[PDB]
C-alpha cells in the first residue's frame, strides 16, 4: 500500500483476451511495446505460498 | 382572525363566496390598494391565521402557503417601496408626478436628461437615468400582474385575512380628520378576480404557488380543456381523453413520472401525458427534481421505436409516418415558454382559437429560473457506464 | 464578541423560492455605485487612504 | 556553476526572436525578474 | 409583541378613556382590534376552546 | 495659492432655551451615536482584509438587478482532477458516478485491480480505539520512516481534512482525493534525506477520548516563551464542521476537537 | 518652496492627522509675521476626519476674533520641501467677511 | 420536512425583523442620576 | 548612506539631522518599536525574536 | 470528423521512437546476452 | 456482462490519446481554480502547471483562461520557482495541449445574442428609424412602452452575450501575452496538438 | 481600471466630446496633450566632476 | 469557407506588413490585428449559423440528429439552439470538378 520512488508502482490488470491493450495505442507511435504498467492476471488478493 | 367555524376555502367555495357584481373594479386599482395595505401590515397581522380546527397534516401545510405568500408579499412590498423611491426620485428631480412618470419614453428620458446636464446637475442626470431605466423594466403597473393575482388568490384561499382590510381607522390628506373605513379592498379585489380569470386556479399552480403537487393536476385539467374545446369533444372514460368525430385524436393520462420515478422498480419510459393526432405521438414528462433523476425520464429509442411500430399496429396509423417525440415540462411550474410549446408545436391550436380558450396566456410571463434552465440538458452516459451512472 | 456571545441575527429576512434571484431589487440596489461615476458629494479623500 | 559554462545562454535567451529582442516587446529580459541582474545580492538570500 | 385579547384591549381602552387621549387608542384600533366583528345571528355565540 | 482637492459656533446664534426634556433628550441622542460611531471605527480599524478585498472587488454590480445569462449545457459542472488510467494507483472516479460511491466504512465495489485498506476497530474494554486519525497518522509516520513515496492512507472527512492542511503547510508534496470510498494517497516530500514530517501525533491515542481546545489553549501553542511560533501545526476540528490548523482557529478565536499535532 | 519678489511661496499638503483626507495648495506665501495659519473656514469640515483618538472631527476648536473664524486644530501641514510634517492649529476664518478668492480660482492662502 | 413540525413561530422574532417596535421606555436619567456627568449641559443648566 | 550623510553634513559644517537613520529604516524602526511593544525589552530586536 | 478526405491524404503520422532507442548502439552491448545475477537484499537488522 | 468495473478507461476499453504517464505527476495534482480547469504540482524549485479540461479538448472557455493568465503568473512569480513546466494534462483522454477558445461557446453566445435580437425585432416597428449610424441595437427609442419595455430588455441581454464573447477572446490574447511576458522560466512542455491559441 | 478611475476623480461626463459640429468640426474642444522628449535631462552635466 | 479564405489571406499581409523583420508585426499588434479579424468575423453568421458545428464529431452529429427529431423543447423555440444538420452541410455539392 505505500511505494517508494524509483520503484514501479502497481500495474493495471488489462481486459482477459490482452489483444487490444496494444490496439488501443494505436493512436501512439506506431511501435510501441507491451505497456510496462499493464497485466493479464494482476490479482492482489492472490494469496503467495 | 383564524377563529372558529373559518376554514381555509376551495376555488368553488371562493368563487361562492368573492361574488358581487360590480364593473368599476380597476385591477391596477383595488390591487395596489390591496398591496399597500398590505405593506403598511406589521408582521403580527401575520400571526393568527390558522385555523385551529384541522389535523395536524393539513396545520402544517398551511403554515407552509401561508409564509410562502408571505415572503412573496414582502418581496413585492420591497420591490414596490425601491420602486417608490424610484417614482420619487424622477418626480422630485422632474416636477412631473410619479402617475406621468410611469409611461415617458426613452425619448422623454434623454430630453430630460440633456436638460439636468445644461444647468449643470449630471449626477443627477444619472440617478435619474438608472431609476427610470430599472422602473421601465417594473414600474408597469402590471409588472406581475398575474402572480400578484394568484398570491392574492391564494390568501383569498385561506379564510384567514379576509377581515383584516378593512374597518381601520384611517387619517385623511389636509383635511387633517379621522375616520373609520369600511371598504373591505380584498373582498372587492378578490372578487374581481375570481369573476375575471375562471381559470385562475389553473394559474395558479401553472405559476408553481402550488409547491405541493406542482401543477400537475392543474396541467391535466388544461390538456382536457385544451383537447375537449379544441377537437369536437373528447369523452373522460377514467383517464383516457379521446374523440369521437374519429381522428386518432388523444389525450392519455398516463400516469405520474415522479412518483413512478421515486418508486419501487426502476424504469425510464414514463410519460406523464400521451398526445396522439393523427401521425404524430408526444410523450410529456413532468422533468423530476432530482438532477440524478432528470437523467432517466427521457425514453430510450428502443422505446421511441417501440411505441412507433406499436402504434402503427394499433392505431392503424401506417408505419412510415409515426413520429414518436417528446416534450421535458419543467419541473416545479411551467413557464410560459413551454405553454407555448404545449399549444402550438404538441396541440393543433392558433392564435384565434388559444386567444378565446386560455385568454391570460396573454398576461403570463413566467420563464425559466437561473438554477433551473439546466434541466433539459441531461447528462450523456456512455453505453459502457451502465453500472455508474443514472 | 468572540463566538461565546448570543448570535447576531441576520439583518435581513431568510425568504423562500422568490426573493432576490433576479425577481427584482431591494432599497440596497439603487443606493450601490459602480465604480466609474463619481460620488454624490465631493470629499478630498488622500489618493494614499483610497488605495 | 559560474566555471561550467553550461547555462550562461539563458542570460541571453531572450535573442531567441531578434526581431523581439531589439524591439524591447517585453521588459521581461531577465531570467528571474525584470533584469538579468536586479537584486542579485538581497533578493537571493531569501532561502533558507 | 404580544395580542391583546378582547378583555386587554378593553382595559387599555378604558385607560385611553380615563387620560383623555384619543391618540392612544386609535392605535389600538389600528393595530388589533380591527378583525373584531359582531355576532353575525347565524354563528355560534362562544365558539369553543380550540387550540 | 490655486488649491487642489477642495458653522454652528460661528454664527454665534442665540442658543435655544430648550426645555429640560429638549437638553435631556439631545443629551442622550448625541451619547448614542457617539458610541456607535465609535464602534463603526473600531469595526474599520479591526477589519480583517479577507473581508476588505473584496468590498470595493464586488462594486460591478450595474443598477439594474438584470437577468442571469444562459449558457452552454455544461461549464459551471466542477472537472475531475487529471489522473492518468495506466500507471495509477486508483483511477480518478468521476463526479457523474456520485450515486456510485459509498462511504468510508461501506465501501462499494471499485478499483478490483488494488488492494483495500481495512477498518480499525478494536474488540474489548481493554483497547484503545483507534480511529481513521490516527491510522493516517501512523501510516505517514511508518512511511516517513521508510522512505515511501505514495502512501494509500484512509479516507474520512477529516482525514483529508488534516491531509489538505499539512500540505497547505508543505509538510506533503502532494494528496489526492480520488473519490476512493475508503483510500486516498498522500505523496510525501523529502529534504537531505530526512522527511519533512519530522514528526506527526494524533491528539489521542484513542477514540473515545475527544480532546476539545480551548481557543487559549490553542493560543499557548503559538507563543513560546514570547516568539510568536506557528512552526508545529495542530490540526483541529471545529464546531462548523471545518477542520483547521490552530493558526486559522485562534485568527477566529473557535477552538474544535484535537485531531493531530504535526512538525 | 520658490519665491518670485523674494516673497517665498511653498507647496504643502494639509491633511486630516489621520492623512485620510488631504487638500493641496500649489504655491502658498510664506509670512514669517502671523503667527498663525489662516485657512478657510470650507475645510474646517474637508479635514474634519472623524478618527478615534479625535473622537469629532478636531481636538481643539474655539470661536476666536481676529468673532470672525473658529481656531482648530491639530491639523498635519506637511510642506513639499521639508520631511518633517508641521502641526498646526490654523485659524478656520469665513470667506464671507475675508473672500479669500483673491484672482480667478487662487487664494490668498498664507503659511 | 420539520421547519414547522412542533412549535409555531414565537413571535417576538418581529422584534428583530423589525426595529421600531423595541423600546426602553422611561429614558436614561430619570432615575435620579441626571446629575451624575458634572458637565453635561443637562446638569449645567439644572444647577447653573 | 547615512554614514555618508553624515560625512556630508559634517564637512559642510552643518547640523547633522539625526532623523535620517529613522527615515531610512522606517520599516526597520517601527518594527523595533512594535517589537519593543510586544516583547517589553529596550534596544533593537535581534533576529532570534523574530 | 466529417469531411477530412483532401488533406487526410498525406497524414503525417508519428514516428517509431520506441523502435528508433531500442535500436540505438549501446555502450553495454554483448555478443551473447546473459541476465545479469541477483543482488544482495537487506535480510533485516539482524542480518544485514 | 459490466466490461471493466471503472466503465470506461482510456487504456483498456477505449482508446488512449495523449501521453502515458509512468509516474504520478499528473495524479498528484492539487486543483488551482474553483472549477478545477487548472491543477498545480509543485516541487520545491520548480512548479507544474497542468490545464485539467480534457471533456472540452482543452478548449479554454474564458473564465479558464482568465483563471490561467493568474496562476501562470501565480507560478511565475513565486520566489521558488526555478522553472515552471507548462503542459496539460491529459488523462488518456485527448492529445490535444490548449485547443483553441472554445469556439463551441462562442457560437453559442454569439447564436443566443442573434436570437435575441430578431425576438426583439419580431416586435419593433422603427429598429432603423435613425439617421446616424453610431447608434447600436440597444436603446432604440420607439414611440410605444409596452414595447420598449420588452425590447430594451432583449436588446441590453443581446449586449451582455456579445460581451461574454468578446470576454473570451480577450482573456484568451492577455492570456498567450500572459505566458509572453512572463518573468521567469516557462517550460511550456507541449505534449500533443494545439489549435489556435 | 475601474479604481484608477475612482481615484482618478470618476468620469466627468462632458455631454458631446467627439461629437462634431454640422461644418465638420467638434463642440468642446478636445483635450490636448503637452509632451515631448526632454532636451535638458543629460544626468551628466548634473552629476559631474567636482 | 471562401471568405474566410479572403479574409485570413489579408490578415497575412497586415500580420506582415512589408515582410521585413523590422515591420512584421510584433506580438502585440500582431494580436491587436487578429483581435480585429476574428472579431469581427465572429459577428457573421457563416461562422456560428454553420461554420461552428462542422467541427461536431460524426458521431456528436448523430447525438444531435436524434435530440433533433425526438425531442420537442429542443426544436420548437428551444432553450438553447440546436444545430440542423442540413442547414449546416449541403450534400453532393459540385464545383469544378469537385
Amino acid at each position: 500500500v505505500a511505494f517508494d520512488f524509483d520503484d514501479q508502482l502497481h500495474p493495471t490488470r488489462t481486459l482477459d483476451n490482452e489483444g487490444d491493450s496494444y490496439a488501443w495505442c494505436a493512436e501512439q507511435d506506431p511501435t510501441l511495446g507491451p505497456h510496462p504498467d499493464l497485466d493479464a492476471s494482476f490479482d492482489p488478493n492472490r494469496r503467495v505460498f | 382572525h383564524a377563529t372558529y367555524d373559518v376554514a381555509p376555502l376551495s376555488h368553488k367555495e371562493l368563487f361562492s363566496i368573492y361574488q358581487n357584481w360590480d364593473k368599476t373594479r380597476d385591477e391596477l386599482d383595488l390591487l395596489e390598494e390591496v398591496e399597500e395595505r398590505i405593506s403598511k401590515w406589521k408582521l403580527n397581522k401575520w400571526e393568527m391565521r390558522i385555523p385551529p380546527l384541522l389535523t395536524a397534516r393539513e396545520k402544517e401545510l398551511m403554515r407552509q402557503q401561508q409564509e410562502l405568500l408571505k415572503s412573496i408579499f414582502f418581496d413585492w412590498g420591497k420591490c414596490r417601496d425601491a420602486l417608490n423611491k424610484d417614482l420619487e426620485l424622477i418626480s422630485s428631480i422632474t416636477g412631473l408626478p410619479k402617475g406621468t412618470v410611469r409611461e415617458k419614453n426613452r425619448a422623454w428620458l434623454q430630453e430630460e436628461a440633456a436638460k439636468l446636464r445644461w444647468v449643470g446637475e449630471v449626477s443627477k442626470a444619472t440617478r435619474l437615468r438608472d431609476a427610470f431605466l430599472r422602473l421601465e423594466v417594473y414600474g408597469s403597473r402590471d409588472h406581475r400582474l398575474l402572480e400578484r393575482l394568484c398570491c392574492i388568490y391564494g390568501l383569498g384561499l385561506q379564510g384567514s385575512f379576509e377581515s383584516a382590510f378593512s374597518n381601520y381607522i384611517v387619517e385623511d390628506p389636509i383635511t387633517k380628520k379621522i375616520y373609520v373605513d369600511e371598504k373591505n379592498s380584498f373582498r372587492d379585489l378578490l372578487a374581481y378576480i375570481i369573476h375575471t380569470y375562471p381559470q385562475i386556479d389553473i394559474i395558479y399552480d401553472f405559476l408553481g404557488f402550488n409547491f405541493i403537487g406542482g401543477y400537475r393536476s392543474s396541467l391535466r385539467r388544461y390538456l382536457e380543456c385544451m383537447v375537449s374545446r379544441s377537437t369536437e369533444g373528447e369523452k373522460i372514460p377514467g383517464r383516457l381523453v379521446f374523440g369521437r368525430g374519429k381522428p386518432a385524436e388523444i389525450l392519455f393520462d398516463f400516469g405520474n413520472s415522479n412518483e413512478s420515478l421515486v418508486s419501487g422498480e426502476c424504469t425510464q419510459g414514463f410519460p406523464d401525458f400521451v398526445f396522439v393526432k393523427g401521425s404524430d405521438m408526444t410523450l410529456i414528462i413532468i422533468a423530476s427534481e432530482n438532477s440524478w433523476l432528470r437523467n432517466r425520464q427521457l425514453p430510450h429509442r428502443k422505446q421511441m421505436e417501440g411505441i412507433a411500430r406499436r402504434a402503427s399496429f394499433v392505431l392503424g396509423i401506417p408505419f412510415s409516418e409515426v413520429r414518436v417525440r417528446n416534450l421535458l415540462l419543467p419541473p416545479t411550474y411551467l413557464d410560459k415558454d413551454s405553454i407555448v410549446r404545449i399549444n402550438e408545436a404538441v396541440l393543433g391550436l392558433s392564435k384565434e382559437e388559444q386567444r378565446n380558450l386560455a385568454p391570460w396566456l396573454e398576461m403570463y410571463q413566467k420563464e425559466l429560473d437561473s438554477k433551473d434552465v439546466d434541466f433539459c440538458s441531461l447528462m450523456k452516459s456512455t453505453n459502457e457506464e451502465e453500472w455508474l451512472t443514472l | 464578541g468572540g463566538p461565546g456571545s448570543p448570535v447576531k441575527g441576520p439583518g435581513y429576512y431568510a425568504p423562500p423560492m422568490e426573493g432576490e434571484h433576479q425577481r427584482g431589487y431591494t432599497a440596497e440596489w439603487r443606493d450601490l455605485k459602480n465604480p466609474m461615476r463619481p460620488p454624490e458629494f465631493p470629499t478630498p479623500w488622500e489618493r494614499k487612504y483610497k488605495q | 556553476f559560474v566555471d561550467l559554462e553550461t547555462g550562461t545562454s539563458l542570460y541571453f535567451r531572450d535573442t531567441r526572436d531578434s526581431a523581439e529582442a531589439v524591439a524591447h516587446a517585453a521588459d521581461s529580459k531577465g531570467l528571474k525578474g525584470m533584469d538579468n541582474a536586479i537584486d542579485l545580492y538581497n533578493e537571493y538570500r531569501i532561502v533558507p | 409583541q404580544t395580542w391583546p385579547c378582547t378583555s386587554t384591549i378593553c382595559a387599555y381602552l378604558d385607560v385611553c378613556v380615563e387620560a383623555g387621549e384619543k391618540t392612544w387608542a386609535m392605535e389600538a384600533w389600528n393595530r388589533y382590534c380591527t378583525e373584531l366583528k359582531f355576532l353575525q345571528p347565524g354563528e355560534v355565540d362562544p365558539k369553543p376552546v380550540s387550540r | 495659492a490655486k488649491v487642489y482637492g477642495a458653522h454652528r459656533l460661528l454664527h454665534g446664534k442665540r442658543e435655544r432655551q430648550g426645555s429640560l426634556f429638549a437638553i435631556a433628550n439631545d443629551v442622550k441622542y448625541d451619547e448614542k451615536r457617539l458610541r456607535q460611531q465609535l464602534n463603526a471605527m473600531l469595526e474599520e480599524e479591526r477589519l480583517p482584509p479577507r473581508t476588505r478585498l473584496e468590498r470595493n472587488k464586488a462594486n460591478g454590480g450595474e443598477a439594474l438587478p438584470q437577468r442571469r445569462l444562459v449558457d452552454l449545457p455544461g461549464v459551471e459542472r466542477r472537472r475531475d482532477l487529471p489522473a492518468d488510467p495506466i500507471t495509477r494507483l486508483f483511477f480518478q472516479h468521476k463526479g457523474d458516478h456520485a450515486l456510485y460511491y459509498g462511504t468510508y466504512d461501506n465501501p462499494s465495489l471499485q478499483d478490483e485491480d488494488r488492494i483495500q485498506i481495512e477498518k480499525r476497530e478494536p474488540r474489548y474494554w481493554t483497547y484503545n480505539v483507534f480511529t481513521p486519525v490516527y491510522d493516517f497518522c501512523h501510516r505517514i509516520r511508518e512511511a516517513t520512516e521508510q522512505r515511501k513515496r505514495f502512501v494509500i492512507v484512509p479516507s474520512t472527512v477529516e482525514t483529508r481534512g488534516c491531509a489538505r492542511v499539512m500540505l497547505g503547510h508543505g509538510l506533503v508534496a502532494g494528496f489526492r482525493d480520488f473519490h476512493n470510498d475508503r483510500a486516498f494517497a498522500v505523496e510525501l516530500k523529502y529534504f537531505q534525506g530526512d522527511s519533512t514530517i519530522n514528526v506527526i501525533e494524533p491528539c489521542a491515542y484513542d477514540g473515545k477520548t475527544e480532546f476539545e481546545w480551548s481557543p487559549k489553549m490553542m493560543r499557548r501553542l503559538m507563543n513560546t516563551h514570547g516568539i510568536h511560533n506557528r512552526l508545529v501545526v495542530y490540526i483541529c476540528r471545529t464546531a462548523d464542521n471545518r477542520v483547521i490548523d490552530h493558526i486559522q482557529a485562534v485568527k477566529e478565536n473557535v477552538g474544535g476537537r484535537g485531531l493531530i499535532m504535526v512538525h | 518652496f520658490r519665491m518670485k519678489g523674494g516673497e517665498m511661496f511653498v507647496e504643502y499638503k494639509i491633511m486630516s492627522r489621520d492623512h485620510r483626507r488631504s487638500i493641496r495648495v500649489e504655491d502658498a506665501i510664506v509670512d514669517p509675521s502671523v503667527a498663525r495659519t489662516v485657512v478657510p473656514l470650507s475645510w474646517l469640515e474637508q479635514l474634519r476626519s472623524p478618527s478615534l483618538r479625535l473622537h469629532t472631527g478636531y481636538h481643539m476648536e474655539e470661536a476666536v476674533y481676529v468673532p470672525n473664524a473658529i481656531l482648530a486644530g491639530p491639523v498635519v501641514l506637511s510642506i513639499t520641501g521639508q520631511s518633517v510634517p508641521v502641526v498646526l492649529n490654523p485659524y478656520f476664518v469665513p470667506d464671507d467677511t475675508w473672500g479669500i478668492r483673491r484672482n480667478r480660482d487662487e487664494w490668498d492662502l498664507r503659511l | 420536512d420539520q421547519r414547522y413540525k412542533g412549535i409555531p413561530r414565537p413571535a417576538i422574532t418581529n422584534l428583530h425583523y423589525e426595529p421600531e417596535w423595541n423600546y426602553t421606555l422611561y429614558r436614561a436619567g430619570t432615575h435620579g442620576s441626571q446629575l451624575s456627568n458634572p458637565r453635561s449641559p443637562l446638569t449645567a443648566e439644572v444647577l447653573g | 548612506l547615512v554614514w555618508h550623510h553624515f560625512k556630508a553634513c559634517y564637512d559642510a559644517c552643518v547640523e547633522p539631522d539625526w532623523t535620517l537613520p529613522k527615515r531610512l529604516f522606517a520599516l526597520e524602526w517601527i518594527r523595533d518599536v512594535r517589537a519593543r511593544k510586544h516583547g517589553l525589552f529596550y534596544g533593537k530586536m535581534r533576529f532570534a525574536e523574530q | 470528423s466529417v469531411y477530412a478526405n483532401a488533406m487526410a491524404q498525406f497524414a503525417i503520422c508519428r514516428q517509431p521512437w520506441n523502435e528508433y532507442i531500442n535500436l540505438l548502439t549501446k555502450q553495454d552491448s554483448t555478443p551473447y546476452h546473459v541476465e545479469p545475477q541477483e543482488k544482495p537484499a537487506y535480510r533485516g537488522r539482524k542480518r544485514g | 456482462n459490466r466490461g471493466h468495473s471503472n466503465g470506461r478507461v482510456p487504456g483498456l476499453n477505449t482508446p488512449f490519446f495523449g501521453e502515458f504517464d509512468r509516474k504520478m505527476m499528473q495524479a498528484m495534482s492539487r486543483p488551482l481554480n474553483a472549477d478545477r480547469t487548472i491543477t498545480g504540482n509543485d516541487g520545491r524549485f520548480s512548479k507544474t502547471i497542468m490545464i485539467n479540461e480534457p471533456k472540452t479538448h482543452q478548449a479554454l472557455s474564458g473564465k479558464t483562461a482568465s483563471e490561467l493568465s493568474v496562476e501562470i503568473d501565480k507560478a511565475t512569480n513565486a520566489v521558488h520557482s526555478k522553472l515552471t513546466v507548462l503542459e496539460a494534462a491529459q488523462s488518456g483522454l485527448t492529445n490535444y495541449y490548449c485547443g483553441g477558445l472554445n469556439f463551441e461557446m462562442l457560437g453559442f453566445d454569439l447564436h443566443m445574442a442573434e436570437m435575441l435580437r430578431e425576438k426583439a425585432r419580431a416586435i419593433l416597428n422603427g429598429v432603423a428609424s435613425v439617421s446616424s449610424t453610431s447608434v447600436m441595437v440597444t436603446t432604440t427609442s420607439v414611440p410605444t412602452k409596452a414595447q420598449e419595455r420588452e425590447v430594451g430588455q432583449l436588446l441590453r441581454d443581446a449586449l451582455r452575450y456579445e460581451d461574454r464573447v468578446d470576454d473570451a477572446i480577450r482573456q484568451h490574447a492577455s492570456l498567450i501575452w500572459r505566458v509572453y511576458t512572463a518573468p521567469r522560466p516557462l517550460m511550456a512542455l507541449t505534449n500533443g496538438k494545439c489549435r489556435g491559441t | 481600471i475601474s479604481d484608477m478611475v475612482e481615484d482618478a476623480g470618476g468620469l466627468e461626463v462632458v455631454p458631446g466630446l467627439g461629437e462634431l459640429d454640422a461644418k465638420g468640426t467638434p463642440v468642446v474642444p478636445p483635450l490636448q496633450s503637452n509632451a515631448h522628449v526632454p532636451q535638458n535631462v543629460s544626468f551628466y552635466e548634473m552629476a559631474r566632476h567636482p | 469557407s471562401p471568405f474566410a479564405l479572403r479574409a485570413a489571406y489579408e490578415m497575412l499581409l497586415e500580420v506582415r506588413g512589408d515582410g521585413s523583420a523590422e515591420r512584421v508585426m510584433p506580438l502585440a499588434e500582431s494580436l491587436a490585428t487578429e483581435f480585429k479579424y476574428i472579431s469581427r468575423l465572429l459577428r457573421r453568421p457563416d461562422f456560428y449559423r454553420v461554420g461552428v458545428h462542422t467541427d461536431k464529431s460524426a458521431e456528436a452529429w448523430e447525438e444531435i440528429r436524434e435530440e433533433r427529431q425526438r425531442n420537442l423543447h429542443k426544436t420548437h423555440q428551444p432553450t438553447r439552439p440546436l444545430p440542423d444538420f442540413e442547414d449546416v452541410f449541403e450534400r453532393n455539392v459540385e464545383i469544378d470538378g469537385h
